[PDB]
DNA sequence: CACTATTTTCGGCTACTATAAATAAATGTTTTTTTCGTAACCCTTCGTGGACATTT
DNA sequence: AAATGTCCACGAAGGGTTACTGAAAAAAACATTTATTTATAGTAGCCGAAAATAGTG
């Protein structure tokens, strides 16, 4: 009874947590007992919380979990468990508060009880999104945030390439790793999108479907001559506007 | 209250439709019925001003319990934090009030509490370690040790933490070249 | 302002939510809502409870009228001590100017008493009687830091008493809200004067 | 007639209830922004004939 | 050179259609509770003893 459940759960502690296990094979894994006794402690391995029951698609599937967080959520009861399952399931994303809310009957004060225990609990964290803002999304504290960087500071190191080039893509890499540029990762695909910024502006030009070249705009920087262009403005009456046509 | 299933003959290793969900209300329901069943008279739910307030009605003070707390109060100068335990079920408030008492209607013996400032009459020893047989354990450094593992096993948690956080960095660099 | 609309359209489901049930008229209502409303501008509202200071305010609107409300028929269904609503009506009155006022007079509530105790047909004997012991209980000084509520609880007592035997301490007490033990204490002081 | 016994009563014990000050910190509690019926008649469709080009 | 197929356009026919008798969260603001402590008086639970008279044999 209980010595062959310490046998079954050695099969599923047998192999890294991958894989996923299926009857087919634990069959023909282990068939001491027929199959009218096999899944009576199963079901009672379903009353003792280990085993869980994963999808893959379309068919029937299972999956053993490690004992150690087994007894993590068995502190709980019931409702706070019915929460911490399914803000596991998505585990690589996320959950929103309104689909953790819908999937469980549980109404907006007895999910808002729920997990602000659970977060006392060092059990879920909250982060904000950037796909989609003003959002909460809840994970654990496995640190998954698929979901460069929205804020500003971009343009500081665009003038650190047109700076380059000025003097006259797979070289303009290795100028960026030094001279303490404030980075993390770099990429081809990446500097590409950050030179098609100075495209749109023309403050550099796209030949060779790779090269680039100065449009010739340093000595605008220093008619078309748009600064030293200063206005009169203050008692004229006779001036030229771009809206009061409409 | 886990997820049930069945051996069907047709369907084998089937999962059943009922136990899916749970009802949240059966477990409630045998809960009330072993409850008390009471005929609301009118005149019961009677409410005055001494309604949904503080405080209670403190057990009138014994002799026995004198010998406990002006022992206390020599010894000590008047230190409410260990008497409150000394007396297990009374809180720290009416002791308090009990000191104030004892003040007026006794105003020599809070001086003989004062004036004694010595070793008194050397009976207390035991008394002394009447206090110190509950859970004897030192917890000078019995406090120190198990806080000591408290921060052990945190200790684990940011090792466990850090580690995933690095998998996620070798995952996610190695689809951006893919 | 939009939330200053709102945040009084909700406060006005508060004061008809106690009209209704303790049968205030809706002449007091209406009158209640402006003692909220030069309140709700000097900064009262902010910080104590929404549900605490309405039947504050509304109690000022019930005294001004004069009628037989008391003040722990809105605390009873508050499920809160009297102490407690009581402590920031004082804070109401002193910081927000208001100098007259009505006195609590206890010959308003005799007549209110009657009608749901229950007694017999000939309710006025009951009520003359009880005001001429009201005036002669006026003239005479016991009365002056005690309850409003006390003293008028018992002399219905006692007007009742040589008439009927509705004197059992305990629907009386079911009117008055005042305890058993402390209108006997006025049956002791008032014979012996 | 003797005392038992709930009733009647004294009685004191207790415990805040306001009223003014020091912080100081913790706690909850509630607003103001910041954001997520007949009859024309246009309309729509099925359709039929004209000419152009390749091919016999 | 002619004959057939194909591309195109226009009227023919019925089709339907229109005025007729809000909540959620966040920064903001702020009273409340906690800690005294010092007098007074009533409200009240509360026992509690204890006076006392109703009452049992």
């Amino acid at each position: 009874l209980s010595d062959n459940a310490k046998t079954l759960h050695s099969q599923m502690m047998s192999k890294g947590i991958g894989a996923l296990f299926t009857q087919q094979e634990l069959q023909k894994q282990m068939g001491i007992g027929s199959l009218t006794d096999l899944m009576s402690i199963v079901q009672e391995l379903l009353d003792k919380n280990l085993i869980k029951l994963v999808k893959q698609n379309d068919e029937l599937k299972f999956q053993g979990v490690l004992e150690s967080e087994a007894q993590k959520k068995a502190t709980m009861s019931a409702e706070e468990a019915l929460v911490y399952s399914y803000i596991e399931a998505s585990g690589r994303e996320g959950i929103w508060s309104k689909t953790i809310k819908a999937r469980t009957n549980l109404h907006q004060h007895v999910v808002l009880k729920c997990l602000k225990s659970l977060e006392s609990q060092r059990y879920v964290k909250s982060v904000k999104s950037v796909k989609f803002p003003t959002r909460k999304i809840y994970m654990l504290y496995s640190l998954q945030p698929s979901v460069e960087l929205d804020i500003e500071f971009i343009n500081s190191l665009l003038t650190i390439v047109w700076r380059f080039i000025s003097e006259n893509t797979q070289e303009i890499l290795e100028f960026i790793t030094a001279a303490q540029v404030a980075n993390v990762e770099l990429t081809p695909s990446n500097i590409r999108s950050l030179c098609e910024v100075l495209v749109y502006d023309d403050k550099l030009e796209k030949v060779t479907h790779d090269c680039y070249r100065v449009t010739l705009e340093s000595i605008l920087q220093m008619i078309f001559n748009y600064f030293k262009m200063f206005p009169a403005s203050k008692h004229d009456k006779e001036v030229v506007y771009f809206d009061e046509w409409t | 209250t886990a997820i049930q299933l069945k051996l069907n003959p047709d369907g084998t290793m089937a999962i059943d439709e009922e136990t899916m969900v749970v009802d949240r209300h059966k477990n409630a329901s045998i809960e009330n019925e072993y409850k008390e069943k009471v005929d609301e008279n009118p005149f019961a739910n009677l409410y005055n001003y001494g309604s949904y307030g503080r405080g209670s009605y403190t057990d009138p003070w014994t002799v026995e319990e004198m010998i406990k707390f002006y022992k206390a109060l020599s010894m000590w100068g008047t230190d409410f934090n260990l008497i409150s335990q000394l007396y297990p079920y009374r809180s720290r408030k009416q002791v308090k009030a009990k000191f104030v008492n004892e003040e007026k209607k006794r105003p020599i013996l809070i001086e003989l509490a004062l004036r004694s400032k010595l070793p008194p009459n050397f009976d207390e020893y035991c008394c002394e370690i009447k206090k110190n047989i509950g859970t004897v354990a030192d917890f000078n450094e019995k406090l120190i040790e198990l806080q000591n593992e408290h921060k052990h096993h945190m200790k684990e948690i940011e090792e466990a933490k850090n580690t995933a956080k690095e998998e996620d960095q070798t995952a996610q660099r190695l689809n951006d070249a893919n | 302002l939009e939330s200053r609309e709102a945040t009084l359209n909700n406060a006005r489901r508060k004061l008809r939510a106690v009209s209704y049930a303790l049968h205030i008229p809706e002449y007091i209502t209406d009158a209640a809502f402006q003692w909220y409303k030069l309140a709700l501008a000097n900064n009262f509202v902010q910080g104590r409870r929404s549900q605490n200071v309405i039947a504050s305010c509304l109690y000022v609107a019930c005294r001004k009228e004069k009628t037989h409300h008391m003040l722990i028929d809105f605390s009873s269904r508050l499920q809160v001590s009297v102490y407690s609503i009581g402590a920031t009506f004082l804070k109401m009155v002193k910081k927000l100017h208001i100098t007259e006022l009505p006195l609590a007079d206890p010959s308003l509530f005799i007549q209110h008493f009657a009608e749901k105790l229950d007694l017999a047909d000939k309710k006025i004997k009951v009520v003359k009687d009880a005001v001429k012991l009201a005036q002669r209980m006026s003239k005479d000084w016991m009365f002056e830091g005690r309850r409003p509520a006390g003293i008028a609880g018992a002399c219905i007592l006692l007007a009742c008493r040589m008439n009927n035997l509705r004197r059992t301490h305990t629907e009386i007490v079911a009117v008055s809200h005042v305890a058993e033990e402390t209108l006997q204490q006025r049956l002791n002081e008032f014979k012996n004067t």
